């Protein structure tokens, strides 16, 4: 075989998407990224209907504790929880509310971040 | 129809 053995490979991609996660997290990107942090809290907020719409809510918060006790299988299972996340957004705000400007603002750092994972994410 | 509220 020789190489790089495949479950060293996912731990460093998994690692660069802990890296990604802190990016998102950081101070610098808060102006748009705090409406994320946390699980939507549709009582809180009046939202009645969120969890009709929103079946699979999802957050930064979230994610980080999944990633911390090491549920994702692979990258590809991160970027789907991150896109699940401005995907619930998209759906249940109206196009022009200022939390879509945010998210996609948001969603702009994480593409271009992700991306940048050295090669191509592996399964 | 709600619609959240940013503070």
């Amino acid at each position: 075989q020789h190489k790089v053995l495949k479950t060293v490979k996912v731990t460093e991609q998994l690692k660069h998407c802990s890296e990604i996660l802190k990016e998102m997290l950081a101070k610098k990107h808060l102006p748009y990224a705090w409406p994320f942090y946390n699980p939507v809290d549709a009582d809180a907020l009046g939202l009645h209907n969120y969890y009709d719409v929103v079946k699979n809510p999802m957050d930064l918060g979230t994610i980080k504790g999944k990633m911390d006790n090491q549920e994702y299988k692979d990258a590809y299972e991160f970027a789907a929880d991150v896109r699940l996340m401005f995907m619930n957004c998209y759906k249940y705000n109206p196009p022009d509310h200022e939390v879509v400007a945010m998210a996609r603002t948001l969603q702009d750092v994480f593409e271009l971040h992700f991306a940048k994972i050295p090669d191509e994410p592996i399964e | 129809a709600p619609r959240k509220q940013l503070a």
